[PDB]
């Protein structure tokens, strides 16, 4: 059949390489992010945990890229680490060829390229892995991309990729008021939408993964929600959920 | 299950690496045995001679070579792929010479042959020189060394070891020697060496279908022992 | 029958063999007998050559190279192999003259050349050379060696030896031949009547004798045999066939 | 699923890799090995019983130091973890260089896991078939890791890995403590390889290394023969 | 709530398990515990023992 | 149960041996230790025949090559 190399068409035109890859990102942790009125936000799932795992680390899923630059990684984990690297060394070969942070869309596009230069040729095996930048500039202020191993992207205000992926995005916009959302609204959305899409009755703040992207006072601050206030992001939402359930 | 034997650079199911085992089974494809023993202050390499008809020249037919002035080696299996080893060897030990300043230990010799034969299992560009490899020397504040490297890239100490098609009743033999916790002195050493190739083989071997090659603190350099010298160890112990 | 293993030479079998060099080792026994022989001061080769049509000019495909000037060389197998042996034996003797400044020891050329033949045994997208050749030289202070290198990559020291679809026969027919007491003059003649013994007339007929040697008679050098003692040899062969 | 199990460069139609796991594979029959973060300190073991007692123990080690401070153990193959260590040190040994600091553990854990991942690239060469532990102090804080022939590298309160994995893992899961003291962790230890040891761990059978504030040391066998008989 | 992704069949399961958990002590009323235990043993499947391929993937 | 009285051999220790047998393999471990008694001619079995008959069933030969491990 036409499953060998990527380099390969099938006759109706498909890339099956290029499909698995698609395909294999199901396999991966739960990550959304959502765009908000006055702030970004990226909402990851810790699909692994175990009893032992020592947590020294800012954070595994939300990468880091540059001091206006952050994303959300799904994927082999080989290939995370490989196009984290990529990403912060064209971030910062940007940064000094122009002096000025990289645009959200020149960046994500050169990362595109490279992927795209993965399954083109040269018998290699297409990075599995799917991106969810997070970052602001001038340009378009705040702005939320969705990555692709196929080497595509594309500029979302709300997407969710991982393991439940399809149900999350769906729900999210059936229940997304674009252009009305604050951090605040931003956050309980993500909250109620990986309460949704996780296989727990009550998620505890350890699976959870949150960074908030903010521009404020001349300079975008990258903070990852700390222990006490994902905990207490996450008690909120209970409560307001009981409320929700004694009301109804 | 299987199919997963054909690239030496395939992992097949439960993690098992065919091709080197397969080069493992070419060592003992060469139809000949050597053992190793390495006493207090000594260390005797002996290994079977093989000699179809008369017309082969008995002066080149050698098994066992000399790495450097005071290393020496025994090896088994392909005896093309043995003389590219020990080429390897001795270019591995003179450049270690040059770079650092002073002779080769076995040791790191063993280290470094057994690192070029695993980079050759790594890669699918390479057959991987399916012959075994015994060095023996001497090193200060340590004494005599065995050494052992396979096509695997495994490198191990021995106190005592062996190659070939009678590996593993050599292994036993040397296992109920060692068992016995004695001193092994230098005739000693080449005695039980002989014995165990005797005894493994059950032919009471004339002396001339054997080379031996000893390493001691006294002696240093890699000493081949001749026909006279092996001559007078055989036949002493055939009569004690 | 090593099915799925024999398709390269960088492929073990379960019984632990490279079946290419196996059939490199065929090829060369499905081949031409040509045998050498060490005397006390000296080498002599002999190759039995088959003239393949009689359109051939006499000394075509000459089998008996001259690695260097004194160094023998002769070969059996495919002849498109031996001569880019040679030829490589022929470049690594020039690099051992140009850098270190002497003749090469015919132990030490036999040791390079049978590096350079495994060399191209153990990789998948090379073959191995389908020959089996000699090699021959007599040296003053060295003393005169023979050595017989097939496409195993082994170099053993063979008092003196055949390569060809004549092995066995050969070897058995050199075995009464007692070999270490006289010269090139008392060896040519016995090799040219075991090479006119060894070939079958009632198949595979039509083959012409050539003979080469090297030694202090022709001052170390090796040459193929002059006439008047190539004839006589001849001559003592159809004596002695009867 | 077949025709995918024998390159490193194609997707099975369903989930990643094969050739990832069958190292995978090859790493979980290997030696036991364990490896255990103290509150002060961090430990790891493995044993190295042999047949054939001819084999010289002291020739080779299974635990090895990078740096100062910075010690590594494998489970699977002996030959790949050379090259690992050889790669290691070499990455060490580098960073040092450019920085003319020692060399964080967390830094190290990336790039040998970068080494490990590049073998993973292309087809035509394999995967280590070797899972690394890797032991640290630096920052008045015990690091432990673990490197994977994939190139994915995580952290571990007290892990163990190599043949009967499972059963190491449940045995540290009930007896780890977040508040262990350093002997107390090589008591842990040793106890772990005990328990699927087969053979009654001498001093040479068994080898542990130990890192605290005072850098990453290997136990000399006379520490490790006291250690056992305080155990018993 | 403590069955997520549980078919029907799985249910009645649970209900069948903590009676039996009610049968083993002779008594014939069910308590909350009997359903938890119910639940876990039911609802018990093989994980992926392996540390190493479950984090394969990010 | 059945078979003959072991003379006080540490069963027990047999036992605390830890070794991943199934039920089948010590009734082999049994059967063995009777089939050596029967050749030796001596109904009653001590620790010699059935350590034997131990090291016979269990055996657990591996010799894989040490670059495996």
């Amino acid at each position: 059949r036409y499953d060998s190399r990527t380099t390969i068409f099938s006759p109706e035109g498909r890339l099956y390489q290029v499909e698995y890859a698609m395909e294999a990102i199901g396999h991966a942790g739960t990550c959304l992010g959502i765009l908000a009125n006055d702030g970004v936000l990226l909402a990851a799932e810790r699909r692994n945990i175990h009893k032992l795992l020592d947590e020294v680390f800012f954070s595994e899923k939300i990468y880091k890229l540059n001091e206006d630059m952050a994303c959300s990684v799904a994927g082999i984990t080989s290939d995370a680490n490989v196009l984290t690297n990529e990403l912060r060394l064209i971030a910062q070969r940007y940064l000094l060829q122009y002096q000025e942070p990289i645009p959200c869309e020149q960046l994500v596009t050169a990362l595109c390229d490279i992927k795209q230069a993965y399954t083109q040729f040269g018998g290699k095996r297409p990075f599995g892995v799917s991106l969810l930048y997070i970052g602001w500039d001038k340009h378009y202020g705040f702005q939320l991309y969705q990555s692709d191993p196929s080497g595509n992207y594309g500029g979302w205000k709300a997407t969710c990729i991982g393991n439940n992926s399809a149900a999350a995005v769906s729900m999210l916009k059936q229940d997304y008021k674009e252009g009305e959302m604050t951090l605040k609204s931003a956050l309980a959305l993500a909250i109620k939408v990986l309460n949704k899409t996780m296989d727990v009755s009550k998620l505890s703040a350890e699976k959870v993964e949150i960074a908030t992207l903010t521009r404020e006072n001349g300079k975008t601050v990258i903070r990852v929600l700390k222990q006490k206030e994902v905990e207490q992001l996450i008690k909120k939402h209970e409560e307001e959920e009981a409320k929700a359930e004694r009301e109804k | 299950s299987a199919g997963f034997d054909r690239h030496i650079t395939i992992f097949s199911p439960e993690g098992r690496l065919y091709q080197v085992e397969y080069a493992f089974k070419a060592i003992n494809q060469g139809g000949l045995t050597s053992v190793a023993v390495r006493g207090k202050d000594c260390a005797v390499i002996v290994t079977q001679k093989k000699v179809p008809d008369k017309l082969l020249d008995s002066s080149t037919v050698t098994h066992l070579f000399k790495i450097t002035e005071n290393i020496g080696c025994v090896m088994t299996g392909m005896t093309a792929d043995s003389r590219s080893q020990v080429q390897r060897a001795r270019y591995e030990a003179a450049n270690w010479k040059y770079k650092y300043g002073y002779e080769i230990p076995v040791d790191m010799l063993c280290k470094r042959i057994a690192d070029i034969s695993q980079v050759y299992t790594q890669n699918a560009e390479m057959r991987p020189l399916g012959c075994c490899m015994i060095l023996i020397g001497i090193d200060e504040e340590q004494g005599p060394q065995v050494y052992k490297c396979d096509p695997a890239g495994y490198y191990c100490g021995f106190k005592a070891t062996a190659a070939g098609v009678k590996q593993t009743e050599s292994t036993s033999f040397l296992e109920k020697k060692v068992k016995k916790k004695f001193d092994w002195t230098f005739e000693q050493t080449v005695e039980t060496a002989i014995t165990c190739l005797s005894t493994v083989l059950s032919i009471d071997f004339k002396p001339s279908e054997i080379e031996v090659g000893v390493v001691t603190v006294e002696n240093p350099k890699f000493r081949i022992l001749t026909e006279a010298e092996i001559d007078a160890h055989l036949v002493a112990l055939a009569e004690r | 029958i090593g099915t799925g293993y024999d398709l390269s030479a960088s492929t073990f079998s379960p019984d632990g063999r490279v079946f290419q060099v196996e059939y490199a080792m065929k090829a060369v026994e499905n081949s031409s007998t040509a045998i050498g022989i060490r005397c006390k001061d000296g080498v002599v080769f002999g190759v039995e050559k088959l003239v393949l049509s009689k359109l051939y000019e006499e000394g075509s495909n000459k089998r008996l190279f001259n690695v260097d000037r004194h160094v023998g060389m002769a070969v059996a197998g495919l002849l498109a192999d031996a001569r880019s042996l040679a030829d490589i034996a022929r470049e690594e003797a020039s690099n051992f003259r140009s850098n270190f400044g002497y003749n090469i020891p015919l132990k030490h050329l036999a040791d390079r050349v049978a590096m350079y033949v495994h060399a191209y045994t153990l990789y998948s997208a090379v073959r191995p050379f389908g020959c089996s050749f000699m090699l021959g030289s007599y040296s003053v202070n060295d003393g005169a060696q023979l050595y017989m290198i097939d496409p195993s990559g082994v170099s053993y020291g063979y008092w003196g030896c055949a390569i060809g679809k004549a092995r066995q026969a050969a070897k058995t027919e050199i075995e009464k031949l007692q070999m270490k007491e006289m010269t090139c003059r008392d060896i040519v003649k016995e090799v040219a009547k075991i090479i006119y013994i060894v070939h079958d007339e009632v198949k595979d007929k039509a083959f012409e004798l050539e003979l080469s040697w090297v030694g202090e008679l022709t001052n170390g050098r090796h040459e193929i045999v002059p006439k008047d003692i190539r004839e006589e040899a001849e001559k003592y062969a159809k004596e002695s066939l009867k | 699923e077949r025709g995918y199990s024998f390159s490193l460069t194609t997707f099975s139609p369903s989930g990643k890799l094969v050739q990832i796991e069958y190292a995978l594979a090859a790493v979980a029959g290997g030696a036991p090995s364990v490896g255990i973060k103290a509150a002060n300190g961090v430990v790891l073991a493995t044993e190295k019983k042999q047949k054939s007692i001819l084999y010289d123990e002291r020739s080779v080690h299974k635990v090895e130091p990078i740096t100062k401070h910075i010690g590594l153990v494998y489970s699977g193959m002996g030959p790949d973890y050379r090259v690992l260590v050889h790669r290691a040190r070499k990455l060490a040994q580098q960073y040092y260089l450019v920085y003319q600091e020692p060399i964080p553990t967390a830094q190290l854990v990336q790039r040998v896991a970068s080494v490990m991942q590049e073998y993973t690239q292309s087809g035509g060469v394999r995967p280590f078939g070797v899972s690394l532990l890797i032991c640290g102090w630096n920052e008045g804080r015990p690091y432990l890791f673990q490197s994977d022939p994939s190139g994915a590298y995580f952290a571990w309160k007290a892990t163990a890995m190599g043949k009967n994995y499972v059963n190491g893992k449940t045995f540290l899961e009930k007896r780890y403590n977040e508040d262990l003291e350093l002997e107390d962790a090589i008591h842990t230890a040793i106890l772990t390889l005990k328990e699927s040891f087969e053979g009654q761990m001498t001093e040479d059978n068994i080898e542990v290394g130990i890192c605290n504030e005072a850098g990453f040391r290997r136990l000399t066998p006379t520490e490790v023969k006291d250690y056992l008989a305080a155990i018993a | 709530e403590l069955m997520p992704g549980a078919s029907g069949a799985e249910v009645k399961g649970v209900c069948t398990e903590a009676g039996m958990y009610a049968l083993r002590e002779r008594r014939v009323h069910v308590t909350q515990e009997d359903f938890e235990m119910a639940v876990a043993k039911v609802m018990q499947k093989d994980s992926e023992k392996n540390m190493s391929i479950k984090k394969l993937w990010k | 149960s059945k078979m003959n009285l072991s003379e006080e051999v540490d069963l027990e220790d047999y036992v605390a041996r830890p070794d991943k047998i199934s039920g089948a393999d010590i009734n082999s471990i049994c059967q063995e230790s009777g089939m050596l008694a029967v050749r030796e001619n001596r109904y009653i079995v001590l620790a010699k025949d059935f350590e034997k008959a131990y090291k016979t069933v269990i055996k657990k030969d591996e010799q894989e090559h040490e670059f495996y491990k």
